[PDB]
């Protein structure tokens, strides 16, 4: 129990932090990855002067603060502001003292060696956690779907990745990163919806375009004869009621937004798209492992939640793969937390105890120890 | 720790620790308060006699006439330390050793109403019935603080007195912990020694009929409610109260019981409160010189004044029950305040006054896993009192090194505490932020909280964010007092600090047939002019703006009175939670010592020249060393001697 | 008590001064904002030659003096004559000595920086008050209705304003000023009442048209079919008895006067009206704060006292606002003193002590100190 209860799992994202206790089924804490700094001197009624704001209080009060994102494209870019988000996570969100809890953290696919050593330096030397561990994100997603070999298409708020994993070892030279994700996708909907003849003028109009994207957006299979369908004008249309009455209608654009993930050309991107990239990762891997990867395309991440994403991907890679092959696109329902759940499982596991980096290992080996 | 302990196991309760006069609860009887002792300690420096309270108390007197300065005695300790006892005992002392009403001295209804020396005395037993109760620690715990000014004459004979009350435990009136009980009065009255009373008030003799007063315990073996009732009764009289008033008091004390019996129910299909009967209201109404109806309306359909008019507002069941309770408490309090005033009034003589001796009885810094508003107020009081000492000592010390000719330079010892005090009492400090937000019609405890931080956090050292775990219950803010770190919970503060009262009702009181009741409310009725419309400032018409706005004013008027005084200190101690004579838990006494000031006086002593002997205390004990030449020195000049 | 009793609250208006002690429920002193200067040399029986007259003695003796208004449209226009009204307030009306009383003053919505510094210069340097503070008027009105975010429609004698306030900070760029108020409104009634076939010939006829406006005027909801109602001639009519017998009747015009506040076109004004202006203020604010402002339209000022003003405004903005919105028009009964009461509360408050500008701050920082 000492640490069975006690292991923490913190998944640091570009848009959201997911956090909680190893053992739980889902994150106890989910909140924006921002750190707000007040543009002016003054106070809220009853509070003192605050130097900084994090998560939702930074989002809610955004009009008087300069908002900053510590993690650009999955990599920690500002370490002063990240130690601020961690502090908030332990002390306010989970309300635990960190110096008696083992902490499993996550990093990104080709996270620079030096960063994995730096967050270890900050975990052990400024938070004084007993022990910690850094798992790679795609690797926890795979594992949370039971398996050990597969290829994960991972897509969240600032990055998309393909991480081919074989008997647990993520394959460095076959990993692909595509910098277009849910953030890019909300801003494109924004324009095709103002372009539908609308105005997201106040900040209460801006924010909810993102809630339109999440609730009403679709990834149609045969996106071709779906536009064609749009035109005959079926009961395909969908009206959403705004903060007030102002019933906005979205028929068609509803799927023009996730067609951006297959066609980056919709947004002036010259890069290849999700399905081709799944494939290219795969023809960059060893030959003998390619049947395995093809029958185990695990999807994780908030942006892979658009319904019919899996069917489109299913047919997208069948028709690029040699017919002798078995294609299989696994997309679980909890996928917006796969990464986290994979960490919860792993860290609550009976056999993981012997991989925890302890302060004994650290004080004796330097940050190098956990770096592997 | 060890010295105290040893002389206790030997049954010596009075040991000095510098200027202090430590006192340990015997938990049994002693010939110390002995009528022989009283004399013995009469005219003796504390070096001519062993450690005892009359030493302090006499010296004060002495000093009073010798230096022509006013004096003070500061008694302080935890709930079970037994201060009242001392306080009282000190008081008798004064009365005895310097009375002489000449005519009042005869054995003809001696000490009955009609003399002060008695009034002076009789005072206590009234206040005690109303401001005292069975605590889980004491059986007669003081649920309020107090300050008496014994105004001595020119000659040196008694002339006047002056009481002042601070921080009354309003909550007892409505609540009570499981092993405790409410004020005595209630139990006194239902005791049945004066059966008329029962019928007069319209109550029964079984307390379980009055929820407000039987939530905890009803009877205490060591107390004879029947005897007290008279004590109380008789005291009132001596105190010069009018029968009528003496009738108001009673009648008023029963109304309050009744209130807690007032019941309500939800109007059908409505979320409104509607009276669940006019059985009790009737009694409460009559007893207060009110009208049942008018009363139940005001209560249910509070008619407010938002904007420039008076808007009738509807309340919920939960809202009523709570408002009622608010008046119950409000009324009791006020009354209590009044009684004090009335007492003071009798204790007013025309004879000239040249000096006084103030006897202050209040609580000491207590730390609880749970510290709320009330704790801050008290702690703040103490942290002030402490600085008050640290300074007196600095002043004092420095005289010696000046008298002797030593060359020692040092900074005021008070200074160390100024940091904490400013943070509380200064303008952008806690109280202010507390009392401002109270002006915001839509503020939250949470609101208040943030304001507290944004402004003090990171910028102030004594200011800190809590340590939520250990024996503590939640988080909000810790402070760094001299005694240590106190973890404060801010929840209810805003309210508690606003003293919200249904003004419609108060209206009724204001026009009662029961003058006294009418009186008690006057000062509320005279400030309404000032807070006529919604929002704004109550003070415009003389209404309190803060729960804390006075406390401060009173605490200032006090600490000022304390200054034009020659401070005399007394620290009361509590041996063991278990109530056993000749015993002591260590850490329990240790605690007190830190929060007492005792350990801080030792510190300041040790900076330096630790042990410091008072001259007579020096003569006596050591004359024998060069017997001839040291005795001559000590006798020939109390000081020059030791030299 | 030192200053608990001692704080003064002076609300300077275009028509009236409201003054008194922080703590009181309503102003101890209310009087016209005039300064009369005698047109001829001479005396009243028993008095000496008087150079000047202020408040009601200037109004009562108006036939031999030249009357002047120091505050034009809420802004102090003549500083010689204002120091005269302040002097009168302290010394004669409240009969206090100012050099031992903290003074909370009020200013108007976009009061020029230089003025807030000038009245501070005069408060501290010619009246020698211990400390002072200048609150913005709409902001005290809001606060006196308990809240901290809302939009105040403030309307008195020379100006109307809309001041959107968010967590206490009045929003400069969203504030609207409409120069038509109770003064304009008494003069329009005047004409529709002479136009009813009457004569307000002597000065005892002039003054009482204003007391007709206050007592008998209404703001009807559906002002349309209220004129229609007037015609069928119901018992809608209302006769007022003049200083003498001369019973004057006012049926209809009774509401034609406050319909001027919604239709400025009744008086040759081309500006928009109260309700549209409430709204425009609101579509000039941030988007996310617009639901707050809509559920918190606080009204204050003598001219917003016309019964049924709130119902008309209620329906006026519901029908301009998106139906998804909650409208809420708060109009308290004491509203002709909201501003003052908000100051009384605030200045008697426990937490305000640390915002008082003291002579220490001033003698050391210059007028800049209080200017913020």
């Amino acid at each position: 129990d000492e640490d069975e209860t006690t292991a923490l799992v913190c998944d640091n994202g570009s848009g959201l932090v997911k956090a909680g206790f190893a053992g739980d089924d889902a994150p106890r804490a989910v909140f924006p990855s921002i750190v707000g700094r007040p543009r002016h001197q003054g106070v809220m009624v009853g509070m003192g002067q605050k130097d900084s704001y994090v998560g939702d209080e930074a989002q809610s009060k955004r009009g008087i603060l300069t908002l900053k994102y510590p993690i650009e494209h999955g990599i920690i870019t500002n370490w002063d502001d990240m130690e601020k988000i961690w502090h908030h996570t332990f002390y306010n969100e989970l309300r635990v003292a960190p110096e008696e809890h083992p902490t499993l953290l996550t990093e990104a696919p080709l996270n620079p060696k030096a960063n994995r050593e730096k967050m270890t330096q900050i975990m052990f030397e400024t938070f004084n956690v007993p022990a910690m561990y850094v798992a790679i994100q795609a690797v926890l997603s795979l594992y949370a779907s039971g398996r050990t070999t597969g290829i994960v298409l991972d897509s969240g708020d600032g990055v998309t990745h393909n991480v081919p994993i074989y008997e647990g070892y993520a394959l460095p030279h076959a990993i692909m990163r595509l910098d277009l994700a849910g953030r890019d996708l909300t801003d494109y909907l924004m324009k095709i919806l103002t372009e539908r003849g609308y105005s997201f003028v106040t900040t209460a109009e801006r924010e909810i375009v993102r809630d339109i994207k999440e609730k009403l957006c679709y990834v149609a299979l045969d996106f071709e004869n779906e536009m064609a369908t749009a035109a005959s004008s079926s009961s395909l249309e969908k009206s959403y009621e705004l903060p007030d009455g102002q019933v906005i209608t979205i028929g068609n654009e509803r799927f023009r937004c996730p067609e951006t993930l297959f066609q980056p050309s919709f947004i002036g991107m010259e890069s290849a798209g999700i399905h081709e990239t799944t494939y290219n990762s795969i023809m960059k891997c060893d030959i003998d492992i390619r049947k395995d990867l093809y029958a185990n395309n695990v999807m994780s991440g908030g942006t892979t939640m658009y319904p019919g994403i899996a069917d489109r991907m299913q047919k997208e890679i069948t028709a690029l793969a040699p017919s002798t092959m078995k294609i299989k696109i696994i997309a679980p329902p909890e996928r917006k937390y796969s990464v986290w759940i994979g960490g919860s499982i792993l860290a609550s596991l009976s056999t993981f105890q012997q991989m925890w980096i302890t302060k004994q290992e650290y004080d004796e080996a330097g940050p190098s120890i956990v770096h592997r | 720790l060890y010295n105290l302990k040893e002389r206790y196991a030997a049954w010596m309760i009075y040991t000095y620790s510098g200027l202090f006069c430590v006192t340990v609860n015997p938990y049994k009887w002693l010939p110390v308060y002995n009528p022989k002792v009283v004399l013995a300690y009469r005219g003796k420096k504390r070096q001519e006699a062993p450690p005892h309270i009359f030493s302090i108390s006499d010296n004060a007197y002495q000093f009073m006439l010798t230096d022509r300065e006013n004096q003070s005695i500061l008694i302080t300790g935890e709930s079970g330390a037994g201060k009242t006892v001392n306080t009282k005992r000190v008081i008798q002392y004064f009365a005895t050793i310097a009375a002489s009403g000449e005519k009042k001295k005869e054995e003809q209804s001696g000490k009955m109403q009609g003399t002060l020396e008695d009034q002076i005395i009789s005072a206590n037993p009234l206040l005690e019935a109303f401001g005292n109760a069975k605590t889980v620690r004491n059986d007669n715990s003081s649920r309020f603080g107090k300050f008496i000014r014994i105004h001595f004459g020119a000659t040196g004979k008694l002339a006047s007195a002056d009481i002042e009350t601070y921080l009354l435990e309003k909550s007892r009136v409505t609540f009570q912990l499981p092993a405790e009980r409410s004020y005595h009065i209630f139990y006194q009255i239902m005791s049945n020694k004066k059966p008329e009373l029962i019928d007069m008030l319209l109550i029964t003799t079984n307390p379980y009929d009055y929820h407000y007063v039987s939530e905890g315990e009803i009877t205490v073996p060591s107390i004879d409610d029947q005897e007290e009732l008279m004590a109380t009764d008789s005291a009132i009289d001596i105190l010069g109260f009018s029968a009528d008033e003496k009738t108001a008091i009673y009648k008023l004390t029963g109304a309050v019981m009744h209130y807690g019996n007032l019941k309500f129910k939800q109007k059908q299909r409505e979320e409104q409160a509607e009276p669940d009967g006019t059985e009790v209201a009737d009694k409460a109404a009559y007893l207060m010189g009110l009208n049942s109806a008018e009363l139940l309306k005001a209560l249910c359909y509070p008619r407010v004044g938002v904007g420039n008019e008076a808007v009738t507002k509807g309340e919920t069941v939960s809202e009523v029950h709570n408002s009622v309770g608010a008046l119950a408490k409000a009324v009791y309090e006020k009354m209590f305040l009044w009684m004090v005033i009335r007492i003071n009034q009798q204790l007013d003589t025309k004879q000239p006054r040249q000096y006084f001796i103030g006897v202050l009885d209040i609580a000491g810094f207590e730390i609880f896993d749970f510290n709320s508003f009330e704790q801050l107020c008290i702690n703040f009081t103490n942290e002030k009192l402490q600085q008050f000492f640290n300074h007196h000592m600095f002043v004092l010390e420095q005289e010696e090194y000046k008298k002797e000719g030593i060359e020692w330079e040092f900074i005021d010892f008070g200074m160390d505490l100024a940091a904490c005090i400013e943070l509380i009492e200064k303008p952008m400090g806690i109280f202010s932020i507390l009392e401002e937000e109270c002006m915001f019609p839509k503020a939250t405890d949470t609101s208040f909280k943030n304001k507290l931080y944004d402004e003090h956090l990171g910028k102030s050292n004594n200011f800190q964010k809590p340590k939520p775990a250990k024996g503590k219950a939640e988080a909000h803010f810790s402070l760094v007092h001299y005694a240590g770190t106190v973890d404060y919970n801010i929840s209810g503060w805003l309210e508690k600090n606003k003293d919200p009262l249904n003004e419609t009702v108060i209206g009724l009181y204001q026009k009662s047939s029961v003058k006294t009741l009418a009186l008690l409310f006057a000062t509320y009725g005279g400030e309404a002019e000032g807070g006529g419309g919604k929002k704004g400032g109550k003070k415009k018409g003389s209404s309190f703006q803060t729960v804390s706005a006075l406390f401060r004013e009173n605490l200032n008027k006090l600490m000022a009175n304390l200054r034009s005084t020659h401070p005399h200190f007394v620290r009361c101690i509590i041996p063991n939670e278990t109530k056993t004579p000749g015993a002591m838990e260590h850490e329990l006494v240790l605690h007190q010592l830190r929060c007492n000031g005792v350990l801080e006086g030792i510190r300041i002593c040790r900076k330096g020249f630790p042990s410091r002997v008072l001259y007579a205390d020096f003569k006596q004990r050591y004359r024998v060393l060069n017997a001839s030449a040291i005795p001559e020195g000590q006798f020939m000049d109390s000081k020059k001697a030791s030299e």
